[PDB]
């Protein structure tokens, strides 16, 4: 069991205690997906006002 | 001196960080109008408390946060509270209308509207930055803003900071307090959206915090200020070492590079002891064996697993109070034989420790007793995995009749994002599987 | 009244046992899926162990203990057995024994000993099996070790090898092998209790050591006795001998009782096997208890030593003692936790 | 600050929601001029979400009155607290609809449906954040039934992203008064299938019996009747009222009960120790519905109690019902049953429970209604009171095709497994 890289200060102290050793989308794309699913909602409401207008 | 925000999003989010905040003042002497008489210096200073503090030339400490939910009822309680001085209202933001525990409703239709504003808000805080380290988002998986808006400012965040680090405090769900029977959906759809923005998240089951509380502070019927009170203490002892002079876990990069040696499974798992009850007048001060094998208990874990199932990959110990070295490798030794705790073949067996000599704070009045010792073990182990089964279960008897599907439908979203999301978590928990079992 | 459900219809045990919970009436059953439940008889493989204990007002308990796996599976326990100090790669009562993979492994190391011995003109007569294979089949006995490596690399599932117990004790009449099958019941506490009553699975055809292209008189399964052989059934009912009976024969044959020479190895190694896992799949002190019901199988040799042969997490009675048992895990594994309204039949082994 | 618009229509509608009124201005310490008189604060937190706040700190309800005759309108402006509501919301025609579903949706209704719209819109022009509509009205009559959906399907075209909620009192099966019920409400159904987000079914042989058989009013009145309803009003809107998380506003409580569009008809509930309650509020003879809860599964449930009590003793009881009768609860909506608390107990009682249940047996009342109409279509009885009106027949054949859809989705998902 080593006991290395002890640092030690005044509020406290730090060490590693070893037992073993071993053997992003762009801006533009979120502003199309997010536009996307904004149309999704319109086609929604038109549909529907269509419905009542009928 | 580098700098930290945090941003706290949604119900839970808000009031989680309403408690550490209120427990990182007490732990600093910091008093509700600002004012700390233990600072020196005055309108500035590069200390190690500097990097969650921003100071201003009357000598007030204004906490680096930012707190958004998109309904005015919690965030109102900051402006009116106890520590409504502490901080100045560009960094509370609200809406009017909250996304009604739907994720697509907080992510597509109300995030759009106010992320800008949002993002304005936590670029005022970093132009008062000269090197910023990244950011903590506090925040729930089953409500609508906390996963909505969230998984949609962590995307934005990897681009307006690209190279800055996010650490996530998510609330897994939990029936005994949700709120909502869609949780499971939302869980599994943020995860997937957050998952390669998040460098490290640490969960908490409110099952487990909430068990805590009954067992060890014989609480009939735990509420949110027991479970904050609670999760704040945990949060206080992971971000000290951001907080006070150390050599451990002083940057946001080393959360990543002590726990994380594999991307997607950075989801460590907490365990905190002791938790005494300070209606038990005295009790016999427990020894720092005694706390450290608590720490190998699930009686004690942020989310009831089993560890003796799985792997760990990176374990950390973090005390505080009376601890030396010498007493901390002769619990490990000895817990190291009674204890059945395997590592992966390809990381070496060891920990990571780290020890403050102040003794955990406790809020007055609050339901936790005063101890001399504490310590919290952050280890990624894939017993956590058994997390996301129980979560994806449900998600797939929801999914298998659509229920519920056409509120996130009717918001935007495609059925598309469900499979999508759902898959994902399948290849999580087969990645936990790769390494964790034989 | 409790509930509980069951996932593994072909468990002949587990079905008298639900039988016995409804003639209760104080036990409904529920459906497959249905997570309200205070008892699961669960499935054999894959069994979600991760999503019991978090049902809120729900006492759950379950028929397998996690982890036990290790301990069931040929591979797995030749590794426990080498590697653990509890029981020592100079372990007594465990054959010699080698884990071999088709195509870590430790074919190398069985060479060495297979002709370390053959330089003393010892038996070199080794066996290789695996959890693969049934039915009779997926068996191999020979003196020569080329026969059976090459019969391995023949195969795609890992096997182990193992010294075959070349002076096996004899039934006579007969001149018959046999093993012993004992049932051991673990509940929640982790007490380890041990049937009284065990069986020898019984060899109907004289055991011949001189060819073993011959299966029959050297498998003792209840199977390869009732399908290759005629004599099946002369001396005893189904190849089944109970231990009345032979603490008799050994009285009359041997001046000894079933009790001293044999039955307090077995006693050793079951605690042995069980003690040494504890640590890695006890529920004292989990949100979710369990219980198993295991059956031993060991082999008994002229100089009436016991060894063990393998281990069964899911195993299967005789006709015979159905009734007696499964009512035994209802009263020590299940009415313990969940109690009813209003002598034993097991050996508890202490530690 | 989240506020809900209140429309009351026809004789049944009126009565109720008058009693609703009376119920709850009590609860909020609000006196008949409109001046608060109460103890606690709580009472005010969230009193604008039902009632609008008018110059001098009095308190006018958000409530609009409609009915095509005037008798029922006079009545209620000479009732306890008829002084209350603000004079311009009685919206009333003359003819009345005379149990014309056509004539309160297309011909009579068609005349005074602007004007009501008129006050709709001011009210919703008031509001901080408008929240959606809540309706009381019969479906067997012709102006809460006919014209009552007129307003719901006018009313979705100006506010398609706001919720609407209704209380209906349905047909009953063994009790009428009106011949043509069968007509007027498969007529009125197929509009609520389509244009509400949650209804309330109520029939009136269930309260019959409550007031009958446990309450024991020797002689029940519609008055009596009403004060049931009305009590149970409160009880499903004190989550709406008091502060709180669990379903506090109409959209989360719709996601939290509505699994599938079309399956939002709920079967409310009260009652009258705390293992008292729970047991009440579960059993048939509590339910304001004529269906049997013990034929069906409960797809989603809500409950709520209020006053002072033990929630470790409330939610160790509610758990018990769950896992004792786990065979009446879907296995596939894990954790359905949501239980909520509010320390304001109702008047008179110290301790109360509401029920509210989305049960697959409500198909039964739809089953009913389904077979009366036919009986009468195909020999097309009474039917030309309708087509003199200016309907077709095929308005009729859609209607109950509707339904008879309906009735086949509730046994699809009562039968559905995991
Ligand atoms: C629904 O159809 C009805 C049919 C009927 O007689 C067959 C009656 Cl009496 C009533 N009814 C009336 C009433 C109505 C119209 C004309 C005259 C009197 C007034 C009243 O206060 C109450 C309580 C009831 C009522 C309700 C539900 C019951 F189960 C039993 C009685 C209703
Ligand atoms: N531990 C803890 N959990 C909370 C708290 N508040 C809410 N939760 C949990 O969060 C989930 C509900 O999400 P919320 O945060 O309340 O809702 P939200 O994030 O504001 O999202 P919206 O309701 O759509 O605005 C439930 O699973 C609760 O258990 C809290 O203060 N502490
Ligand atoms: N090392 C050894 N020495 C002598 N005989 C052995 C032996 N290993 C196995 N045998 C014989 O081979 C037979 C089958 O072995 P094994 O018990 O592995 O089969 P199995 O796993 O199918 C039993 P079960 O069906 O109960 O699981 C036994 O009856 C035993 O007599
Ligand atoms: N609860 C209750 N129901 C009523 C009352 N008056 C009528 N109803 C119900 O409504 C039906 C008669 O419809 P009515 O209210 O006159 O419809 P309208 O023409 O729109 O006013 C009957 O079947 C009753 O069940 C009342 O005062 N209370
Ligand atoms: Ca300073
Ligand atoms: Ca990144
Ligand atoms: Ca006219
Ligand atoms: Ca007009
Ligand atoms: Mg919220
Ligand atoms: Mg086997």
């Amino acid at each position: 069991m080593e006991v290395i890289e002890l640092n030690k200060c005044t509020s406290g102290q730090s060490f590693e205690v070893i037992l073993k050793p071993p053997s992003d989308p762009s801006l533009e794309e979120i502003q199309k997906k997010l536009e996307a699913a904004e149309e999704r909602r319109k086609y929604q409401e038109a549909e529907l006002l269509k419905h009542l207008a009928e | 001196m580098r700098e930290c925000i945090s941003i706290h999003v949604g119900q839970a989010g808000v009031q989680i960080g309403n408690a550490c905040w209120e427990l990182y003042c007490l732990e600093h002497g910091i008093q509700p109008d600002g004012q700390m008489p233990s600072d020196k210096t005055i309108g500035g200073g590069d200390d190690s408390f500097n990097t969650f503090f921003s100071e201003t030339g009357a000598g007030k400490h204004v906490p680096r946060a930012v707190f958004v939910d998109l309904e005015p009822t919690v965030i109102d309680e900051v402006r009116t509270g106890t520590y409504r001085q502490l901080f100045h209202p560009e960094q509370l933001i609200t809406g009017k209308e909250d996304a009604a525990n739907n994720y697509a409703r907080g992510h597509y239709t109300i995030g759009k509207e106010i992320i800008d504003l949002v993002l304005d808000r936590i670029r005022k805080l970093a132009d008062q930055c000269t090197g910023l380290q990244g950011f903590l988002v506090f925040h729930s998986f089953g409500g609508g803003t906390g996963s909505g808006f969230t998984s949609l400012l962590m995307e934005r965040l990897s681009v307006d900071y690209g190279k800055k680090s996010k650490l996530e405090f998510s609330i897994y769900p939990a029936p005994q307090v949700s709120t909502a029977v869609v949780e499971p959906y939302n869980s599994i759809l943020t995860t997937h959206t957050t998952l390669e923005h998040s460098d490290c998240a640490f969960m908490v089951d409110n099952e487990a915090i909430y068990d805590i509380c009954r067992r060890n502070l014989d609480i009939e019927r735990p509420t949110y200020t027991n479970l904050n009170r609670l999760i704040s203490q945990i949060v206080s002892s992971i971000t000290a070492s951001l907080r006070f002079d150390g050599a451990l876990n002083v940057d946001l990069t080393e959360f990543q590079t002590n726990l994380v040696p594999y991307p997607r499974i950075h989801f460590p798992l907490a365990t905190y002891a002791p938790v005494i009850s300070a209606e038990k007048a005295y009790h016999e001060q427990l020894s720092v064996a005694e706390i450290t094998n608590a720490c190998f208990e699930p009686a004690n874990q942020m989310v009831k697993c089993d560890p003796r199932h799985g792997k760990y990959m990176a374990c950390c110990l973090l005390y505080r109070g009376d601890v030396v070295p010498k007493d901390v490798n002769a619990a490990i030794a000895t817990i190291k034989t009674k204890r059945s705790i395997q590592f992966v073949d390809w990381c070496p067996t060891g920990f990571k420790v780290g020890i403050n000599y102040q003794p955990p704070t406790v809020v007055p009045g609050g339901d936790l007793a005063k101890v001399q010792r504490a310590v919290c073990m952050l280890s990624n182990t894939t017993a956590i995995a058994e997390a996301w089964a129980r979560l994806d279960h449900k998600f797939d008897l929801m999914y298998a009749k659509r229920a519920f599907v056409h509120w996130y439908v009717g918001e935007g979203m495609e059925e598309g994002e469900f499979s999508e999301a759902r898959e994902d978590m399948a290849a999580l928990e087969k990645d936990y599987e790769e390494v964790g079992v034989d | 009244m409790y509930t509980f459900v069951v996932r593994d219809e072909n468990s002949s045990v587990y079905a008298e046992v639900s039988r016995l919970l409804l003639a209760t009436g104080q036990w409904k059953r529920l459906r497959k899926d249905n997570p309200r439940f205070n008892l699961m008889l669960g499935e054999r493989n894959r069994l979600p162990f991760g999503r019991l204990g978090h049902e809120p007002g729900l006492v759950q308990l379950v028929n397998y203990y996690r982890g036990a796996d290790k301990l069931c599976r040929k591979a797995s326990l030749v590794k426990l057995i080498k590697t653990s100090p509890e029981l020592s790669e100079s372990c007594t009562w465990f054959p010699e024994s080698y884990v071999i993979y088709p195509t870590t492994d430790e074919r190398e190391v069985f060479l060495a000993a297979y002709n370390r011995r053959r330089e003393g003109r010892e038996g070199n007569v080794w066996i290789a099996k695996s959890s693969a294979g049934a039915k009779g089949e997926g068996i191999l006995i020979s003196s020569e070790a080329s026969e059976l490596l090459d019969f391995i690399d023949e195969q795609g599932q890992v096997h182990v090898i193992q010294k075959y117990l070349e002076k096996p004790l004899l039934l006579e009449p007969g001149h018959r092998k046999f093993d012993i099958r004992s049932w051991v019941l673990v509940d929640h506490l982790y007490n380890i209790y041990l049937y009284r009553e065990g069986v020898l699975r019984t060899s109907s055809e004289p055991y011949n050591s001189a060819n073993f292209q011959d299966k029959t008189c050297h498998l003792t399964n209840h199977c390869i006795q009732k399908e290759y052989s005629k004599n099946y059934g002369r001396y005893e009912e189904g190849n089944e001998m109970f231990f009345e009976e032979f603490n008799q024969y050994l009285m009359d044959a041997l001046n000894t009782t079933l009790e001293n020479s044999i039955l307090l190895q077995i006693k050793h190694i079951i605690r042995s096997c069980l003690m040494c896992i504890e640590p890695a799949i006890s529920t004292k002190h989990l949100h979710y208890q369990s219980f198993q019901l295991f059956g031993f199988d060991f082999m008994v040799d002229e100089e009436l030593k016991v060894w063990l042969i393998e281990v069964n997490g899911a195993p299967a009675c005789a006709q015979k003692l159905y009734a007696e048992l499964c009512q035994g895990i209802v009263d020590v594994a299940i009415s313990s936790v969940f109690p009813l309204a209003d002598t034993s039949i097991f050996i508890k082994l202490h530690h | 600050m989240r506020e809900i618009v209140h429309i009351q229509a026809g004789q049944c509608g009126n009565q109720i929601g008058a009693k609703f009124w009376e119920v709850i201005s009590d609860e909020h310490g609000i006196d008949p001029t409109g001046s608060y008189h109460g103890d606690s604060d709580l009472q005010l937190e969230r009193i604008n979400v039902y009632y609008n706040e008018a110059t001098g700190n009095k308190y006018v309800p958000r409530a609009i009155l409609v009915d095509l005759e005037p008798g029922t309108m006079d009545s209620v402006r000479s009732g306890p607290f008829g002084q209350i509501f603000r004079p311009d919301n009685f919206v009333f025609g003359q003819s009345g609809a005379g149990n014309n579903w056509a004539k309160g949706h297309y011909t009579e209704g068609a005349e005074l449906v602007d004007s009501v719209l008129d006050v709709v819109r001011k009210e919703s022009e008031s509001c901080d954040c408008l929240q959606g509509f809540q309706l009381t009205h019969s479906l067997g009559g012709g102006t809460g039934s006919g014209m009552g959906t007129l307003l719901i399907s006018k009313i979705r075209e100006e506010y398609p992203d706001r919720i609407m909620n209704t209380f209906s009192v349905m047909p009953s099966p063994k009790v009428s008064d009106t011949v043509v019920e069968p007509y007027n409400a498969t007529l009125s159904v197929h509009q609520l299938v389509e244009n509400t987000d949650e209804t309330y079914c109520i029939d009136n042989e269930a309260l019959y019996d409550i007031c009958f058989r446990t309450l024991k009013l020797t002689t029940p009145t519609y008055g009596d009747l009403n004060h049931l309803v009305s009590a149970t009003m409160s009880g499903v809107t004190t989550c709406l009222r008091f502060p709180g998380q669990l379903n506090a506003d109409l959209r989360k409580l719709a996601v939290n009960m509505v699994p599938f569009p079309r399956l939002h008809f709920f079967m409310p509930g009260f009652a009258p120790t705390v293992p008292e309650l729970t047991q009440q509020m579960f059993d048939s003879k509590n339910m304001m519905a004529a269906c049997d809860p013990r034929h069906g599964r409960y797809l989603t449930v809500a409950a709520i109690f209020r006053g002072r009590m033990s929630m470790k003793e409330v939610d160790e009881q509610m758990l018990n019902v769950q896992n004792k009768n786990s065979s009446y609860f879907v296995e596939w909506i894990p954790n359905n049953v949501k239980t909520a608390v509010c320390d304001i107990p109702p008047r008179g009682l110290k301790m109360s429970a509401t029920f509210i249940g989305n049960s697959t047996a409500i198909q039964e009342l739809f089953k009913r209604i389904s077979e009366q109409f036919t009986a009468m279509f195909r020999r097309k009885a009474f039917l030309h009171w309708y087509t003199g009106e200016g309907m077709d027949e095929m308005e009729f054949t859609e209607a109950e095709s509707n339904m008879n859809d309906l009735v086949s989705e509730y046994q699809q998902y009562q039968d559905a497994t995991a």
